[PDB]
């Protein structure tokens, strides 16, 4: 049961992740070829700089579709469980270096496994339910660089707590600074 | 059509220093005029800069202290030696103490002082002072 | 602009800047797909299958909709045509002209007329050779090139 | 005027201007829902549908193409979006 | 408009062109529509007329010899009478025309 | 041969023998091409995507 | 080159010194010599196994290859097992502190183990002078996919 919706064996904190998914599918009407075939690859444990933690969640690529139409349940549920918790969903996306001048020639790398194009595919998937409407770079005078993001004020209700958690795991992921500003 | 986007980016800066304009709007924003826009930064001759992200090629809003008196490009960009790169300070900057010849060199894009410490060179891009 | 004008004017779409459009599309991206092929069974072209999705169906772009263009679909589909669309509406204009051209001798507007879609046709032609779109020595005949339009 | 806020025009400003010369460009057109008269079926009609686009029930005309803005059939109601 | 659904049914459906295969068609009732260029013999036109009266099968009459006929079929060679065995995606059978 | 250049019968025999060993070596090249994607593609992608490809991916694993 | 009339010619060709014994029968039915040209060049299959003889080629005939390895753009293949190729360059004039486009054509002599068209870029080698204007042979091809895949008749 566990090992079936996990698809990795370490380590602990997970399983209690995948302890949370065997007894939230006890929703059969939506659970029908909506919750069941839908297994995740990993945990990440990030610390908010706020005081608190964030929950990432590793997706194969061609499973994101599943989990967008149940996220916004599955988040909301999970949360209310795991309290002292911001839960999020990450996609697995390789990244290829890029080829040097010297170097022998892999097959042709695609743009989707390009840094820049998976750094804003893991943006994207960061805030999920509300679409961005705008990016902006602030290269700041002392040779800092600051991306700002900017959300479609429809239902960010549901992510008005996050942005601070956003933050962290971004930076966490990237090492790259990131602020949020929602246009109204 | 836009041969340089750099030539079309440093024009509009020095039309908006004359006019004494404290902002100028660049369009396309290549990674050239960001790394040219950096250098300018580094050495305080403009001030903050953004990049507006729309999905077509970026464009650039460009803060301006007013202590820039010119930043054109060199247009071909010629291949420079080392032993060149005086022989060009010589022709483009006001004065040896002050102004930067910027490089395009595989070690990066510079001005000509940094290109003298790493014993790099490459093609001209243009001058700032 | 204008290749072949002194006109610069710029009558462009501006298209969204969000990829994923517009939310409150609630049909498939297949059933857009086997839409698409149906209206290319009518034999239209991928610039008419996209103005009738816009218009009759919410598909504001087929790219952002499915996974990627009209003529792509069409190819991956197998009814690509024979020549790209735009050459064949060139060489059907070039056509017309030099039709109108055999009755009217002295419409000397329209013989400057046809040396400049000529040039059109010529310039595109190669490069979908160099593109290889189009097969090496293939050549606007302007002669039998009334065979290829009707 | 020499200080100017590029990045924060004015909402208003932006109205005015083109299409293709805001900050980022965007279309000013939309996508409408039509209740055609002789029964509750929806078709989405885009703004600027440039023909006349039919549903299955009332199949002479929807919306007028004209040079701009298409012009619905005088007896539809509409919603945007 | 009937120079492009004349292609469509070239490209996607059954034809036959010329006198005799036409005649023939007609006179095995497969014949859906036939198409008689300007230039045809007066002779010719009114047996073509009078076996599709008998058939019950539509005729239209294309603004055009032989030779612009042959071209509006996709052949380069002069084509006097075509006969649609039956239409592919074209709707030249349903349009009046 | 009604234009000139073939200078007698010898010279369009050889003419005859280079076209054919051209013509075939270009339909051995085509078929050989043809052969191959229905064999290695068509086929391939008829069989080694239904059979088993969803047996090792996602579903025997999930036990 | 395994057909087309080997044997075309008055005189019979063949590699000298290369005994074929008619007393003994080794399976093989013809001793073909061969070597390696050396500089990293591999020799062809079509060299191996071929029943051409070219004593001008520089893995089965009397020639080297050593000097300059150069390379160009076929531009002829209208000459008997000869090619032109084009070696295009940029000539620096120092009084504008720019380049102009130039170029050489260079007669080579090509194998029958190689098959080039024009268009192929081609690596020669610099050998003895094959002829009043020849200085070079045909070591190595880069004919990989000529992107004509596309170029073809669609269904
Ligand atoms: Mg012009
Ligand atoms: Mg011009
Ligand atoms: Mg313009």
């Amino acid at each position: 049961p566990q090992a079936k919706i996990l698809s990795q064996a370490p380590t602990e904190l997970e399983l209690q992740v995948a302890q949370a998914f065997v007894e939230l599918e006890n929703s059969s009407p939506e659970l029908k070829a909506e919750l069941r075939p839908l297994q995740f690859k990993s945990i990440r444990e990030i610390d908010v700089a706020g005081g608190k933690k964030a929950l990432a969640i590793f997706v194969p690529v061609p499973s994101l579709a599943g989990f967008h139409k149940v996220q916004t349940k599955l988040t909301r549920e999970l949360e209310k469980k795991f309290q002292d918790r911001h839960v999020i969903f990450l996609a697995e996306r390789r990244i290829l270096p890029k080829p040097s001048r010297t170097s022998r020639q892999v097959q042709k790398r695609p743009r989707s496994r390009t840094l820049t194009a998976v750094h804003d595919k893991i943006l994207e998937d960061l805030v999920f339910p509300t679409e961005i409407v705008g990016k902006r770079v602030r290269y700041l005078v002392g040779g800092n660089k600051i991306q700002k993001v900017l959300l479609d004020s429809k239902d960010v209700q549901q992510i008005d707590y996050k942005l601070e958690s956003f933050q962290a795991v971004y930076n966490k992921l990237t090492g790259k600074q990131i602020v949020f500003e929602i246009p109204s | 059509t836009r041969s340089s986007v750099l030539a079309d980016a440093l024009n509009a800066i020095n039309n908006a220093e004359k006019t004494g304009k404290r902002q100028v709007l660049i369009r396309p924003s290549s990674k050239v005029i960001i790394k040219f826009l950096q250098v300018m930064q580094k050495h305080g001759y403009i001030g903050e800069f953004e990049y507006i992200d729309d999905h077509r090629s970026g464009k650039i809003v460009v803060q301006l202290n007013g202590r820039l008196n010119k930043c054109g490009v060199i247009s071909p960009r010629f291949n420079v030696k080392i032993g060149d790169i005086e022989k060009w300070t010589a022709n483009l900057l006001p004065a040896r103490q002050f102004g930067y010849v910027i490089l395009t060199t595989s070690a990066g894009i510079m001005d000509h002082e940094e290109a003298r410490r790493k014993h790099v060179s490459g093609k001209i891009l243009g001058f700032v002072y | 602009g204008r290749m072949h004008s002194a006109g610069k004017g710029i009558s462009s779409s501006a298209i969204p800047y969000s990829r994923n459009a517009p939310a409150w599309f609630k049909l498939s991206s297949e059933s857009v797909i086997e839409q698409i092929v149906k209206y290319a069974r009518k034999g239209l072209t991928p610039s008419q299958i996209g103005v009738l999705l816009r218009d009759a169906h919410g598909v504001t772009q087929a790219r952002v909709i499915t996974g990627n263009k009209i003529m792509r679909i069409l190819k991956s589909n197998g009814l690509a045509p024979e020549i790209p669309e735009d050459l064949y509406y060139l060489i059907k204009k070039a056509v017309s002209v030099r039709k109108h051209l055999e009755r009217n001798r002295k419409d000397k507007d329209a013989k400057f007329r046809l040396i400049l879609i000529e040039s059109r046709i010529h310039r595109l032609a190669r490069y979908y050779r160099t593109v290889a779109v189009l097969p090496p020595n293939w050549k606007y005949e302007s002669a039998t090139a009334s065979a290829l339009v009707n | 005027v020499l200080v100017q806020d590029l990045l924060h025009p004015t909402a208003a400003s932006e109205a005015r201007k083109h299409k293709l010369k805001t900050l980022v460009q965007g279309p000013r057109s939309y996508f409408l829902d039509v209740k055609c008269p002789g029964c509750l079926n929806i078709t989405t009609v885009f703004s600027h549908a440039q023909t006349a686009v039919t549903c299955e029930s009332c199949s002479t005309i929807l919306c007028t193409p004209t040079g701009g803005k298409a012009k619905l059939s005088e007896g539809t109601s509409f919603r945007r979006k | 408009s009937i120079n492009q659904k004349l292609a469509l049914v070239i490209k996607s459906g059954k034809y036959t062109l010329g006198y005799k295969s036409t005649v023939k068609s007609l006179r095995q009732g497969k014949s859906k529509l036939i198409i008689i260029a300007a230039n045809t013999p007066v002779l010719r036109k009114s047996e073509l007329e009078y076996y599709a009266m008998l058939s019950k099968t539509k005729v239209y009459y294309f603004q055009g010899g032989n030779n612009e006929l042959g071209t509006a079929v996709g052949k380069l060679f002069r084509v006097g009478v075509v006969s649609i065995l039956e239409a592919g995606d074209s709707d030249i059978l349903t349009t009046l025309a | 041969s009604k234009g000139n250049a073939f200078k007698h019968k010898r010279a369009l025999v050889e003419h005859i023998i280079q076209a054919k060993a051209d013509a075939q070596r270009e339909k051995a090249l085509n078929e050989e091409a043809e052969a191959r994607r229905l064999k290695n593609r068509a086929a391939r992608d008829r069989r080694a995507q239904r059979v088993a490809e969803k047996r090792d991916a996602l579903l025997k694993e999930d036990a | 080159s395994t057909e087309l009339t080997v044997q075309s010619e008055r005189a019979f060709q063949k590699q000298p010194h290369i005994f074929n014994n008619p007393k003994v029968k080794t399976s093989k039915r013809t001793k073909r010599w061969y070597k390696n040209a050396g500089l990293g060049f591999k020799t062809p299959k079509t060299a191996i196994e071929g029943s051409y003889i070219d004593k001008k080629c520089p893995f089965t005939g009397l020639v080297s290859i050593r000097g300059k390895i150069l390379t160009g753009t076929v531009v002829s293949t209208k000459m008997h097992r000869t090619i032109v190729i084009r070696r295009a360059y940029l000539h620096y004039i120092p009084k504008y502190n720019r380049y102009e486009k130039r170029h050489k054509n260079v007669p080579v002599h090509v194998s029958p183990a190689f098959r080039v068209q024009v268009g192929d870029i081609v690596t020669v080698g610099q050998c003895r002078p094959i002829s009043k204007t020849v200085r070079f042979n045909v070591v190595k091809v880069s004919a990989a996919a000529g992107k004509a895949n596309k170029q073809f008749a669609k269904f």
